[PDB]
């Protein structure tokens, strides 16, 4: 976006001051439609020097005789030319700049245009810039940040030291990662996307995008009418232990509320009968087990199962110990089919597996697994979309890394999830995830874009829960899938 | 009624 | 219906310009009904050289003077005698035709009246034909097809080669068999049947019927208010297998909801513990296996359990082996009561068992099973109304061959069912109709007239679901059986 | 204007190029606000050598990518530099523009963005310029004009021999005269006046204003709670004649519909009792006369009847013969009170009389009377504003010249209305006008602010008519004036 | 519903 | 819904 | 409304 910014310059030869003028605005029309007429409120433009703060100089000129006050408190030390050029013409406007600023002073305004740092921020916030960022935050006002919120790093969302939080963040041209992950999704508030004049074709050859509603509708499969359950695909899955009976249920049962037209399950027996008690729509095979976990001794048996389906979704429940470890990377070695691998299945993968797999597979580790996988820590891989492109790119695998922003990636593209809230932080709704991916897949979808399709509608379903959030547990997720379906179109 | 850009 | 044109002109004395007359018309006021005026739209009409293209002189003469703009393209050699008569009206009436096209001439009309030919196409549509319908089918224009979509074979409904795609068709005196089995169904889009001017006596002569909701709600049987669950039935399920232990619970509670009075399922122990912690209301009896399956070894038990029921079902989930195999075919010998055959049942039967049974029988095969049964290709076998036919007279049987259009015959009669949707190509589906149809036979319908309900039923509680099709489950399904039955009537 | 906007840039420092960006994004904008979403249309955008048409280019380039199709049409022969540098912008972008045209071209396109010419337009449009601009008037498509309909003198509001009929006009800072003076009014269409970014300082110096709600709003007189009619003010009309009985009793309403306390008519016996038949609020005194009209005779009681009252009416329905005007002219000469000059005592007005006037006057002709009284003809006062202005300050007073649009100055003020219909396009309208004018001179707004806040509510009554405006009478005018009251409010 | 003419 | 401005 | 068979 850097050089999207500066190949509209310097080569499409649109003027600088002409994209800066149209930021600016774009922040008026923006806050404008957010708090309506903006006539009667009074507003304190916090300006950097740089051009982030030269937008915030747009703002403040744009708003001189039409609202009931604006002052400008600049808090850098020197210009950039287009700081410099918008500077002069607030000034030559009539508008009022000072460069000192007592805490007081949120107190004689309304509205706080934060136009301190944007993509240029470098390092940690501190000093004078940290404190009046702390005053704001402590006041109360409303919060309108120019491009992203200062003190969030615009490429990894991070807080660097200290940030803005937002009532309404204005970027320009395309979201930034900043905006879409952890923390700094959260200090963006609601972010509007502004058209600033940059060719379009420059802004759509960005490599990562947020998975849309028109994106996953243009890839939802079709349902021509002259078909049959076979039309739909076949799903196997591998899944559940004496210890774990539950999660083969929710996993079948997400294949098949998203249209799949036949979902076997694998289940030691007698917990297999679990399955179709609760949905006999399912069927449940019972797994003669030595001891009630997956082993050697079913290979044979689960890959015959695996000749007549689509796709083999294996690892719920599954358990993670040595004779569960040999039976998974033997069966994943030898099945010709797309996997969809979670779970205990990547607890206990050993990753030379997938390279020398011929077929597909889709990966759905959360950060503990997806730490354990790589050797490093939750806090090194959490939001590491870096990390994810390359192990998707080395292993040929898409991986879905899930958070409450999750990343779909085969390493050569990324999509990033916003839809969801905390009812999925809760057993069960990964198991559900599996499943749809698994069902999706089998009706036709590419592994990457069954992720793309499977996040977006799992966490849209989860925004459809009439009740309290905290309450929705996976039973009441898989009924509303066929609603989010439904809304989608 | 906002009328930044616009008087009708 | 050739025959039904032939003897309302040669005995009837109905002139073929009359009948020609009311078919153009009949086509205008069911572009009115769908479009709304017509006199803003510019009309293309496509007319063959036979009396389809008569018919089509006939609109585009009725639209002189009261629309934008009438075109019709003459695409024939020479004209029948009638389709001659209407060209001279047309063009007296101040009418152009041209015989010639180029690909651009869409462009300045707004509908395509598709009459280049009906009931008397022969053979693949190539040349000229075949490039002004691949043209119109790209068009994006409403089209209206007269009689049949061009293309489609009026008798099988098959794609000769191309066909035209429609918004609406309006055929003449009766609904044509290719209208209702696809692919022709899907192309005919919204279909009109207009009265023409035939006998009602010679309309109502024709063998095979789409079943309507009026067919299906003189025959819902009585609930005399003095009753009992005596009055309304006994059902025996004979069903599932160690690896199949849904079947049985989904046959049970669809003979249940369509309000057959007692049903036991014989399963094997312990897979019938499933069926009532799901619905306790039915009774799941417990048969001692060998191995997990249906064995000679419990043939008198099962006829044992028969003699207190009006009606047997036979196969959802009882697997195919050979032991399988030698208990369905020595029961079904034996057994002197009704029997709905089903899924695996179909599977290992011995068709020389369905003539030697004095009782009555319906089978209710998807074209894989009906495949297999008569040794054929699925795509011999699918939508083959006569070979259903031919089987159903042979064996003494009722057959139901399902599909997205289900066929119902006896040899004699034949129905076309056309309720339903997608959310039934999933697992389950089959197993409810198999209760369905067991049920109504308890309570007293005949097995044509149980099975003509029934598919009729149970696509109709498909279309009810309220969120997207493609999430319906079985389990689903059963909860919307009573509101189908009640939006019935 | 074109002040305003050299100002802008040579002492504000505003670049040229980014005024001309905010012009063509406001274009873009109120389009969208018009149309709905823009991506399905085709634009065609015509673009003169000017800056109009460089604010066109503006436009082009904005929807390049986001809608359906753009073209650009120049027109021109040399481009000036913003105009070129906007031009050079839209083909970097990947734009087209052609430099010829066919009648033709209108076909493929559904929105024409007219960027001829705007304030540059100097002499009679021809040529190709002319065929173009007739073309678009026959073609009917959706017609945005960029600032000033191409043809329009923005001065005067008339075609300079054609001019383009549009539906919606964008134009930038102010409205100019030629939007609100017809026939440039009309061909307007919906004016949207868009902030380009001039200081607001500069845009509130125009001397030439329309009145608006807000304005007669903010000029309305206050009604506190303790008052009597004295408060309200006392008008003496002097009016009628044998031949004109009835224009008294629609002045006399007038002045009461508007909040007047008390209202006398001065009225030729036996005509006077007219008045008090219809409304026997208003007092009607007779004045003796020898055959029906005013005469030097009724000199002293007229005088006499002016000394309790704070304004005085003159010549609705007064006659015009020698004897009228010997008392006019002399009554005029000696009132020592405001007055508002109407109708007859126009038509027999000696202008010297007003120069020796201490007091003030409105005078209110249609343009028939301000042409008879300068000695010029109807075509040459006709909406000329600067005319009036001349006359108003040699004459000291406020004139006010009725018409569709009708102009109210002081000499130095001017100020237009634009509200009102053709219902008042009827005899009759004109006296209620000249009611309520005293009527608001007697509650204490001044002759020009009376004038302003009477022309504005008089328009806005007609426009409250319920059914047909040309069924509007001047008794039906008189019931509406409270509610234009009321919803000014 | 009237259906001289036409069975949908 | 237009969008030519803005993307939410 | 619709008007190729009847004028009322
Ligand atoms: N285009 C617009 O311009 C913006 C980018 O403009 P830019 O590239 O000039 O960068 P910028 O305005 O985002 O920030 C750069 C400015 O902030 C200062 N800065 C950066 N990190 C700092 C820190 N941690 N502590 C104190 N000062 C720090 C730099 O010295 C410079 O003055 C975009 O966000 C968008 O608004
Ligand atoms: O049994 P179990 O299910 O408790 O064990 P588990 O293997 O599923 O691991 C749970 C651990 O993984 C981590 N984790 C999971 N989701 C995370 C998220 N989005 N962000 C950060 N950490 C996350 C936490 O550190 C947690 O303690
Ligand atoms: N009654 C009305 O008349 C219609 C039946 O009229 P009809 O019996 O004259 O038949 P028709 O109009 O349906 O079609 C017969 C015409 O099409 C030609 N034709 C048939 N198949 C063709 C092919 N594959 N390629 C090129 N030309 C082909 C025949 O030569 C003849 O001109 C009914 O559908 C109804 O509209
Ligand atoms: O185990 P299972 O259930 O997969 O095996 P199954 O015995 O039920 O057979 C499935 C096969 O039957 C065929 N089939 C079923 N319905 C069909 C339809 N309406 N049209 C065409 N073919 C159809 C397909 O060829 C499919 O592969
Ligand atoms: N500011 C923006 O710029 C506009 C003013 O720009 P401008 O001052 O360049 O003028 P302009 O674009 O309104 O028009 C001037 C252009 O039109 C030509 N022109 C004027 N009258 C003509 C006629 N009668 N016949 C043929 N050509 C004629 C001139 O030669 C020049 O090319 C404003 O309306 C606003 O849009
Ligand atoms: O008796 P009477 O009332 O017919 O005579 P009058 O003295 O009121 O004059 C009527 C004449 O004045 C002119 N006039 C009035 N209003 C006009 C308008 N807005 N635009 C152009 N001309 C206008 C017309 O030329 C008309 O013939
Ligand atoms: N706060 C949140 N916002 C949005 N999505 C969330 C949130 N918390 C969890 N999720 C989603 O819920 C799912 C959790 O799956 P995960 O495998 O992490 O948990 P789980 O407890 O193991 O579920 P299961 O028992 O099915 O394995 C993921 O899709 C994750 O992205
Ligand atoms: N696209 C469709 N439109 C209408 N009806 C359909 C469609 N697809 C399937 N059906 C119906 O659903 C039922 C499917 O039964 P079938 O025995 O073919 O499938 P199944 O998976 O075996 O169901 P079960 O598991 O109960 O045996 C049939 O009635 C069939 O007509
Ligand atoms: N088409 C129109 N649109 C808006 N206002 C109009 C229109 N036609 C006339 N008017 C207004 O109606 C009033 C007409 O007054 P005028 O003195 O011209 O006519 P009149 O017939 O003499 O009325 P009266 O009989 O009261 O003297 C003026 O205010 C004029 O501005
Ligand atoms: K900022
Ligand atoms: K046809
Ligand atoms: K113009
Ligand atoms: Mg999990
Ligand atoms: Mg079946
Ligand atoms: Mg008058």
């Amino acid at each position: 976006m850097k050089e999207i910014d500066e190949l509209t310059i310097k080569e499409y030869g649109v003027d600088s001051r002409i994209l800066m003028e149209r930021a600016g605005i774009s922040v008026v029309l923006a806050m404008e439609e957010e708090l309506g007429n903006l006539s009667d409120y009074r507003f304190l433009v916090l300006c950097g020097g740089g051009n982030n703060g030269g937008d915030g100089f747009v703002v403040a000129r744009n708003l001189l005789g039409v609202v009931k006050d604006v002052l400008v408190v600049f808090l850098g030390k020197k210009k950039t030319p287009d700081c410099e050029y918008n500077y002069g013409l607030y000034k030559k406007f009539g508008g009022k700049v000072v460069e000192q600023f007592e805490p007081s002073i949120l107190n004689e305004f309304d509205v706080v245009v934060d136009a301190i740092f944007g993509t240029g921020l470098r390092g940690e916030i501190t000093g004078e810039y940290a404190e009046i960022i702390n005053l704001v935050n402590k006041s109360g006002k409303v919060v309108v940040s120019v491009d992203v919120p200062s003190g969030i790093d615009s490429n990894t969302g991070k807080v660097l030291r200290t940030a803005v939080k937002a009532d309404l963040t204005v970027t320009f041209g395309v979201p930034k990662i900043g905006h879409i992950l952890f923390p700094g999704r959260d200090l963006t508030g609601k972010l509007k996307v502004a058209n600033i004049g940059h060719p379009v074709h420059l802004i759509n050859s960005i490599n990562r995008y947020v998975i849309t509603r028109e994106m996953v509708r243009s890839l939802l499969p079709e349902r021509p009418r002259d078909s049959h359950k076979g039309t739909y695909g076949k799903v196997l899955i591998i899944a559940g232990s004496r210890l774990y009976s539950g999660a083969p249920v929710l996993s079948g049962m997400g294949s098949l509320k998203v249209g799949t037209g036949l979902v076997k399950l694998a289940v030691p027996f007698p917990q297999n009968l679990i399955a179709t008690s609760r949905f006999p729509e399912l069927i449940s095979v019972p797994i003669d087990t030595e001891k009630g976990f997956f082993s050697l001794q079913n290979l044979q048996e689960c890959l015959e199962l695996s000749k007549d389906v689509d796709v083999v979704a294996i690892g719920p429940g599954l358990g993670n110990n040595e004779h569960v470890r040999e039976f998974v990377n033997e069966f994943l070695k030898t099945l010709e089919k797309p996997a969809v691998i979670d779970a205990d299945a990547i607890n206990v993968l050993d990753t030379s597996v997938l390279k020398e797999r011929k077929s597909p597979a889709v990966l759905t580790p959360h950060p503990g697994e997806m730490a354990r996988l790589v050797k490093k820590t939750v806090g090194d891989v959490k939001y590491n979309y870096e990390l994810a492109e390359e192990f998707a790119k080395e292993n040929d695998c898409v991986l879905v890394l899930k958070s409450a922003t999750t990343i779909v990636t085969d390493g050569e593209k990324t999509l990033f999830n916003i839809t969801g809230n905390t009812g999925l932080s809760k057993g069960g709704s990964g198991d559900v995830l599996t499943g749809m991916i698994a069902g999706f897949i089998a009706q036709g979808l590419s592994p990457l874009e069954a992720s793309t399709v499977s996040v977006y509608l799992h966490g849209f379903a989860a925004e459809l829960f009439e009740q309290d959030e905290r309450g929705l547990t996976a039973s009441e997720l898989l009924r509303l899938i066929p609603e989010a379906i439904r809304r989608l179109k | 009624a906002p009328a930044w850009l616009f008087e009708a």
